[PDB]
């Protein structure tokens, strides 16, 4: 009652009576549904237990096991001129290469 | 659900994306078959190379 | 002569010329990153031979 | 504590659209307003009004869960305008136009807003590097512009704008985060798989960092089709109001003005032409007026605008395809002639502008581009006659078409790896090879640096291994007195040693094999440059 | 207490630009001190040279762009195309200072040849480069001249004598 009538306040009109109607739910197990001046507010188990399980539905449908986290990304290489100077024309077959395996193996 | 899916890869009934290879490491990421991922753990290289397994487990 | 004694100290510390810290968070699998450090090693043997 | 409003109850529904019977009189819903229907006690399907009517019924735009509407069920209201999630934290992903995501293996944004008036927009100064050299050249795009794509089916409209995405990425990682341009690809009425080979490609080249999808599949609702290229100008609104560039991809519009119709006509609207609403026109306006240059004052930001309009049969009047002309600035005319033709992309520039011109493209490109309209203009008066003069031939015979090959094209091309192209062309350096020859030529003057290889160094900095001379190229220009002479000291040598020792080797070949062997390496030239 | 500036259509404009040039300074990647101009412009503050050169000084004498590192990262090309945005954009031009923030990180970087455009178009412009740093420029020429890097190394190898697609790598 103190739910329904503040609603009522709440409502634009408050000065029209208010004749208030009970019925039953097979559906609703626990809680309630109340409308008033076109207003409905929605308590009840089979929305309230949903709306919970819902999280966690949504919480399972994110989650991936069977991929691989993304690692840490990679600066640029920026090889030193020692290493190019001991090695001219071979890093860059090295890091052809590299990529080569990080894909495959 | 996760520890599922742990023992689903480990028997290998499911697949990884991009052809992922099942490895101890990558596992331990992600988060008789467990022997065998024990020898994943080693370096391939290592174990042919050396003739590690050679011996035998 | 530079040269050869350049060679001499790469061939001692192959690693350390690397960047060793940022190829271990980079890589997932330590096994790549092992494969890519044997390779440069073979790369200056023939070199200086 | 929070009390759902309801207004009536579902009437009726066809398809994709439905209409509400409202409950009470005194009751009174908004208009463009998204209502609710309780499919179920757990699941919402949202909507949209679209009509309204003396009997008080509403006309209603259905976009979720549509297979579990039924009549009867309750409608409810927010009383507030469709709005999506807007912010960085949407970038490398695909969305719904409802802001959901498509899975793969606080902020909200206003669908429809008013444009930028006429005093909260600065004009075009700056350039948008498509990575083709017709468009970078001959049709300047800029920010804040919005420039259309017409073609016939499978001629290159969706990969013109694939390859701008694409272009940006390398100068984004370079430059700061304020003038990097991001992207958003919407696809309206597209195949998912479509939408599946975009995500990867953009996901190869890295782009996808700076680019979210807009997916609106054929087998979603109409309405999501409709709504779709606003929620990509709805989070080109952020990246303007929060000073950054950004890009918009509207794959077909066609396919965004038959989800109208369909929604139109099954509310009883009247039809019209081509049997469209009539006002067909003010949703691309609505639409594409958003795009902007916006001033100083608003963050100079902007949002440059690639819509596509598929053609039938090359004609560009029908209803849709004149009320988009009319709209953009610009249009890159692809035609099934040339692409069947033999060149890639199939750009006829007879049909194709640009109504900005020299003030959005570069200091260095003005030089090359005005160039080229007035190599262009000239040899589009003397290209259609089959060559009987082979040595009387004019200049402009021969600037033009090497220009022709290097037009070719599959993927972006750097700025620097442009200009030094063209302007050999332009200049002559590039006219004694053969047409045939004019790829591998610019393959070798990108790629592979002759005078570095034959020792003939004299040029103190100017080689193209750098990559970076683009930034004091695009600053200082090409027709500036410390570039000017060392671009020639590399052209000249470039062609001497290409005359000498790749062109007489090529002459020289006779048998098959290795004329087959050389002749598909030009197609990969033509590919790869 | 200056000159007061206008916009381009003529509306009264901003000229408090220092409570924004301290965020630059203050800021430690120099991806924020852009931000800090977008956030400045917002406010009908639009930047002045000194501003520009506050990003400058914080690009060259940051570590990275952001927070986390990014591929493709280059020092110059943002300073360079602060330039642009400057000279063409915005109307302002640079002045010694800048194009010394400029030259700095190709000593840095060690690219010697960039640096050469750089000492010519100065001069060009009447600007004047240090000593200091035309003396590292032809220092790292000098090295990379004997070093053999005075070119990368994959331009200094034969070419295939046979045409091929796959033998030139595309
Ligand atoms: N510049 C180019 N070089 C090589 N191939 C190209 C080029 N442009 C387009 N193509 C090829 O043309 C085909 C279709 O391109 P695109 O997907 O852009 O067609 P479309 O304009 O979207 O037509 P539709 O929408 O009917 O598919 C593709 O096989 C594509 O690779
Ligand atoms: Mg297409």
């Amino acid at each position: 009652r103190k739910q329904v009538e503040e609603l009522h306040k709440e409502s634009p009109l408050k000065d029209y009576k208010l004749v208030l109607e009970t019925k039953v739910d097979p559906s609703i197990g626990g809680g309630y549904i109340l409308e008033v001046c076109n207003q409905v507010v929605n308590r009840s188990a089979a929305a309230a237990a949903a709306e919970t399980a819902a999280l966690a539905k949504a919480s399972a449908a994110q989650v991936d096991w069977t991929s691989l986290p993304a690692a840490p990304p990679r600066p640029s290489p920026s090889a030193p001129d020692t290493l190019i100077r001991l090695l001219g024309s071979v890093v860059d077959d090295l890091a052809d290469a590299d990529k080569v395996e990080q894909k495959y193996g | 659900v996760k520890f599922q899916t742990l023992y689903n890869v480990l028997t290998g009934k499911q697949h990884l994306k991009d052809q992922v290879p099942v490895k101890d490491c990558n596992l331990t990421a992600i988060f008789l078959y467990l022997k065998r991922v024990d020898l994943t753990r080693y370096t391939r290289e290592e174990l042919t190379t050396y003739g590690i397994l050679a011996c035998g487990p | 002569p530079e040269l050869k004694v350049l060679f001499k100290e790469a061939l001692l510390q192959p690693a350390k010329l690397l960047p060793l810290d940022v190829d271990y968070q980079c890589s997932h699998d330590r096994e790549v990153v092992e494969a890519k450090r044997d390779r440069y090693l073979t790369a200056l043997v023939e070199a200086e031979q | 504590l929070e009390a759902k409003q309801k207004i009536g109850f579902v009437h009726g529904i066809d398809g994709t659209i439905a209409t509400i019977a409202p409950a009470a009189s005194k009751v009174t819903v908004p208009y463009n307003t998204v209502l609710e229907i309780a499919v179920s006690a757990t699941n919402i399907a949202n909507a949209l009004v679209f009509n309204l009517e003396k009997d008080g019924s509403i006309g209603v735009i259905l976009l979720d869960n549509i297979s579990e509407v039924r009549s009867g069920q309750d409608v409810y209201a927010t009383g507030s305008l469709l709005k999506i999630p807007v912010g960085f934290h949407m970038l490398g992903k695909i969305i719904n136009p409802l802001g959901k995501e498509i899975p793969t293996g606080t902020k909200l944004g206003l669908v429809e807003e008013m444009a930028p008036n006429i005093v909260s927009r600065q004009p075009v100064n700056y350039n948008l590097l498509t990575g083709y050299k017709v468009i970078d050249t001959l049709i300047p795009v800029g920010r804040g512009q919005r420039e259309l794509i017409l073609g016939d089916r499978q001629t290159g409209k969706t990969s013109i704008a694939l390859s701008t995405i694409l272009n940006q990425t390398k100068v984004n990682n370079e430059i700061l985060s304020k003038n990097n341009v991001l992207s958003v690809y919407v696809s309206i009425g597209q195949r998912c798989s479509n939408v599946a080979r975009i995500h990867r490609l953009l996901t190869e080249y890295d782009a996808m960092k700076y680019c979210t999808i807009v997916a609106a599949t054929a087998a979603d609702p109409a309405g999501l089709q409709y709504l779709a290229p606003y929620a990509g100008t709805t989070l080109g609104e952020e990246f303007r109001n929060s000073g950054r560039h950004i890009l918009l991809v509207y794959d077909d519009l066609s396919k965004q003005a038959v989800s109208y119709r369909q929604i139109s006509l099954l509310l009883r609207r009247p039809p019209g032409r081509e049997a469209y609403p009539g006002d067909v026109f003010y949703l691309h306006s609505r639409l594409l007026e958003r795009s902007a240059m916006m001033s100083p004052q608003k963050g100079s930001g902007s949002l440059t605008s690639l819509p596509i309009v598929e053609t039938l049969s090359n004609d560009v009047t029908a209803y849709i395809v004149t009320n988009v002309i009319s709209i953009t600035d610009g249009q890159i005319y692809l035609d099934a002639k040339l692409f069947t033709g033999g060149q890639r992309p199939a750009v006829n520039i007879g049909l194709s502008v640009s109504r900005v011109g020299s003030s959005a493209q570069n200091k260095a490109m003005k030089k090359v581009g005005g160039a080229l309209k007035m190599l262009m203009g000239e040899y589009r008066k003397m290209a259609g006659e089959q060559t009987s003069g082979s040595q009387n031939v004019s200049p402009v015979m021969i600037r033009g078409a090497r220009c022709l090959q290097l037009f070719n094209q599959k993927g972006p091309s750097y700025f620097m790896d442009a200009i030094v192209a063209l302007y050999a062309v332009t200049n002559g350096y590039m006219d004694d090879v053969k047409l045939q020859y004019s790829k591998f030529y610019e393959f070798l003057l990108l790629n592979k640096d002759l005078p570095v290889l034959y020792g003939q160094v004299n040029n103190k900095y100017f080689y193209m291994y750098n990559k970076n001379l683009n930034y004091f190229i695009r600053y200082f220009g090409l027709n500036h007195e410390i570039l000017e002479p060392e671009l020639k000291k590399y052209i000249e040598i470039h062609t001497n040693l290409f005359l000498d020792n790749y062109q007489s080797r090529m002459n020289e070949l006779k048998s098959d094999e290795d004329l087959v062997q050389l002749k598909n390496l030009l197609y990969a030239c033509k590919r790869t440059v | 207490a200056g000159g007061k500036r206008y916009d381009l259509f003529g509306y009264e404009v901003s000229v408090a630009t220092g409570p924004f040039i301290e965020e630059i300074k203050k800021a430690q990647f120099y991806d924020d001190a852009g931000e800090v101009i977008v956030k400045m412009n917002l406010a009908n503050t639009p930047p002045d040279l000194q501003t520009y050169n506050a990003v400058l000084e914080r690009i060259l004498n940051c570590k990275s762009k952001r927070s986390q590192p990014v591929k493709g990262e280059n020092k110059f090309a943002a300073m360079m195309d602060i330039l642009e945005e400057m000279d063409a954009r915005s109307g302002i031009k640079p002045n010694a200072e800048s194009w010394g923030y400029v030259l700095k990180e190709l000593v840095q970087a060690g690219d010697f040849r960039l640096g050469w455009v750089c000492i010519a178009g100065m001069k060009s412009l009447g600007i004047t480069p240090d000593q200091a740093l035309v003396d590292a420029n032809e220092a790292n020429a000098a090295k990379a001249k004997a070093a053999g890097t005075d070119f990368p190394a994959y331009l200094k190898k034969a070419a295939p004598e046979s045409f091929d697609t796959k033998a030139w790598g595309i």
